[PDB]
DNA sequence: ATCAATATCCACCTGCAGATTCTACCAAAAGTGTATTTGGAAACTGCTCCATCAAAAGGCATGTTCAGCTGAACCAGCTGAACATGCCTTTTGATGGAGCAGTTTCCAAATACACTTTTGGTAGAATCTGCAGGTGGATATTGAT
DNA sequence: ATCAATATCCACCTGCAGATTCTACCAAAAGTGTATTTGGAAACTGCTCAACCAAAAGGCATGTTCAGCTGGTTCAGCTGAACATGCCTTTTGATGGAGCAGTTTCCAAATACACTTTTGGTAGAATCTGCAGGTGGATATTGAT
């Protein structure tokens, strides 16, 4: 009876693989689910996460903010255009709009 | 309240709106569509909603048949769970 | 005789002003009163939670914000800056938004 | 005696939020939407490899089919460095057993 | 020897079809569009029926599922009469037996 | 050992309730699946097609065609307001567009 | 001196008579080639079927059509008959197709 | 001597289709920026159905696979198989 | 270009409203050992795909002409932005009791599964007929007069 | 109105490519019987919602002023629509091998599945600190001149 690990850990991940394989599992999506895809997946998530957060604490920074709102989440969104691509059609809470006026109207 | 209705969505919320989608200009007539355009909006999505409500045998809508019924019309809702 | 700003400048001021904040600009009771109404005619007595009315508000302010993005679009596009019914209903025609 | 147990990412998000800027918090309601994208993103990629899997009369879902359903639903170099962490990932994992 | 087997809805089609219009025929082409068609609005329910089977914890798909499913995908008249079809049918089911 | 009866004659259907529910079945929709499901489903399905290739055989008629071909499908689909919102966003192979021409660029009328 | 309709007519005749025929307007070898060009840059030395050909035709030409539909609507909008490439852009942008 | 093979998608192929979405008069910079357009849009398909080929260990592009990458891009076609 | 009158920042204090951390415990992660399906390696094979010719003809690449079109000023209403004043729906704080969302438990009825057994579906072969082309004629449109 | 050169509708004919039907083999659809588990229904409970008065207060209604916006009118390039002309790129068999999409069969190998043993994650309670709210001055923004 060896010590207690956990696959995030052995992967070199913070997200839970076990976790997201019982979902997988759980959800109708496949009769059985290979060791190696909720490791995929977890790191997929994680960077993905790591890449929001990071614009949006530099969002913040700019704002002379320490706490992450949602809206420094819809300014990093948006001012990044592959973000703004699979988020094209997803409305973000709370989140408002770019300070965007077209140029046109703006005075003479 | 003069009608009961849409109505209590008055002029300076909807000129509120358009400012915040950078319109700097709004002809009266915009006032009467918009609502329209409001009402046909929400009817589609709460008839879902109630749709959801009522196959659970619930008599109170919850936030997640609203966030479902909106991800069907193609308007997927972040914040308020799932 | 009093101070008086020309017309447009102060609309650009509420335009900074409320882009550059995030509160809700339609008041919850009449938004409640409506869907309650519109609620009314499928089924009766019904209930809502009030996160369900203020995810309904998220969704349809998002939804006219965007609507009045394309509209103004398309009345820059026609050599104007006043949006009409017609913008819009090209805006929503476009989109399939067919009603 | 009742209490029920609702599950969320809160912690995993925190703990990668430290990692990347250790002097920065969150509010419950952004991490809230934190934990919405994750769950919409899993089931648009669990979505996608299932319907791979059907496709090709197949009733295992690899590493494979994530490879695949990523590279079709992320844009280019999101998805790039996406694969290439999850390739690392899998790659230690098979070691360390 | 070796011969493989491909189903299609294209038997079922043309019954219906001669109910219908006994004295008119039907391109190949067409039923192709029909058999894709029929496909389509399968995934479409039974997708819409799983999701509605997993919000409320629940692991079977019954008749009521495939109501509510229909009510919410389909407008107005077209699935009122396509409901009422389905209960008729079921009626009839159950009372054969 | 009763004679063999089909669910779809029970059901007084013509599509095949069985392949259905095999398809249910196969396809990771859900664990289980009842009884009453395909027979619901399938009357559902006849139905559209019963109401498709009506409106199909109608524009036939108008054209003087006695065989349904693509081109029908889609004037039957886009003249009617439920189907077009159904298939909103399909595109019908081979299937054209409807004659519409919008009304003010076709010619001058003081002519 | 050889008859000579105005101009306009025969555009109108040309409406007409496509919208009422079915078949492929564009040529089937250059699009072949185009596709296999494009295919290269992803992946050498791939087959294609010729069904899979004419399905991405039957999907490139409703593409365009569509298109040209919104940006004709775009066009009058504009009191133009005209239709200018930032006619297109406005259509593309209206349905998210980004670029 | 080829014209980099993206014009054989000729003006006059242009002008009918334009002609099917009842366009009456077209400027002469439209062709060009039409090209532009078809190819994004090719290209988008194109990778999605040879990232199906490639799962599948397929040297052979199938129309199902076209069928697929449309399908997630919302323009789902008839008439093909599936 | 500068004064006048607002607007909004630059900066600070406070304390409190959520936000972070501590303690507990139990439900899910993880280990162990058995049983069961599955991906892939190699052999067969014949269906379909790239490349080549071949002869033609139907679309198209170039060049010529002018008719409505596009953009561009000018200006006569005209109606839609801004403010005052003032009235009031909406909002914030309370209150509190009623219905029901949600959890727990039990059991007839619903349903998976293994074996068996008949037969509806489908592939290839054999009809057969509806419409793609072709010929001729008869209205019905554009456009100069 | 008149009227002549093209386009299109319509009557009829023809034959062959694809629609329709027939006949065979078998994978899949029903029938029995048995084992599994789960959905309906009843009891309970405390979390949340509907009603609901008081007040305050910030937002909305109506009316007035007038500034510049918009559509009607007109006019000088202009350029993109039709034809004519020639030509050369695309169509449609025909060949004709190359290679690969299935298809089957074997076998190590990845993984469900029952059971056992911990321990990571989350629900409630105890600290904590960043910015909401308020305010004091320091500059940025436009209107009239």
């Amino acid at each position: 009876r060896a010590k207690a690990k956990t696959r995030s850990s052995r992967a070199g991940l913070q997200f839970p693989v076990g976790r997201v394989h019982r979902l997988l599992r759980k959800g109708n999506y496949s009769e059985r689910v290979g060791a190696g895809a909720p490791v995929y997946l977890a790191a997929v998530l994680e960077y993905l996460t790591a890449e929001i957060l990071e614009l949006a604490g530099n969002a913040a920074r700019d704002n002379k903010k320490t706490r992450i709102i949602p809206r420094h989440l819809q300014l990093a969104i948006r001012n990044d255009e592959e973000l703004n691509k699979l988020l094209g059609r997803v409305t973000i809470a709370q989140g408002g709009v770019l300070p965007n006026i077209q140029a046109v109207l703006l005075p003479k | 309240v003069l009608r009961d209705n849409i109505q209590g969505i008055t002029k300076p919320a909807i000129r509120r709106l358009a400012r915040r989608g950078g319109v700097k200009r709004i002809s009266g007539l915009i006032y009467e569509e918009t609502r329209g355009v409001l009402k046909v909006f929400l009817e589609n999505v709460i008839r879902d909603a109630v749709t959801y409500t009522e196959h659970a045998k619930r008599k109170t809508v919850t936030a997640m048949d609203v966030v479902y019924a909106l991800k069907r019309q193609g308007r997927t809702l972040y914040g308020f769970g799932g | 005789k009093p101070h008086r700003y020309r017309p447009g400048t102060v609309a650009l001021r509420e335009i900074r002003r409320y882009q550059k904040s995030t509160e809700l600009l339609i008041r919850k009771l009449p938004f409640q009163r409506l869907v309650r109404e519109i609620a009314q005619d499928f089924k009766t007595d019904l209930r809502f939670q009030s996160s369900a009315v203020m995810a309904l508000q998220e969704a349809c302010e998002a939804y006219l914000v965007g609507l009045f993005e394309d509209t103004n679009l398309c009345a820059i596009h026609a050599k104007r800056v006043t949006i009409m019914p017609k913008d819009i209903q090209l805006a929503r025609r476009i989109r399939g938004e067919r009603a | 005696r009742k209490r029920s147990r609702k599950e969320s990412y809160s912690i995993y998000v925190y703990k990668v939020l430290k990692q990347v800027h250790p002097d920065t918090g969150i509010s419950s309601k952004a991490m809230g939407i934190m934990n919405s994208f994750v769950n919409d993103i899993f089931e648009r990629i669990a979505g996608e490899a299932s319907r791979l899997a059907h496709y090709n009369k197949r009733s295992t879902i690899t590493s494979r089919e994530i490879q695949t359903a990523v590279r079709l639903l992320l844009p280019g170099e999101l998805a790039k460095h996406a694969v290439s962490e999850g390739t690392k990932a899998v790659t230690k994992y098979t070691s360390a057993k």
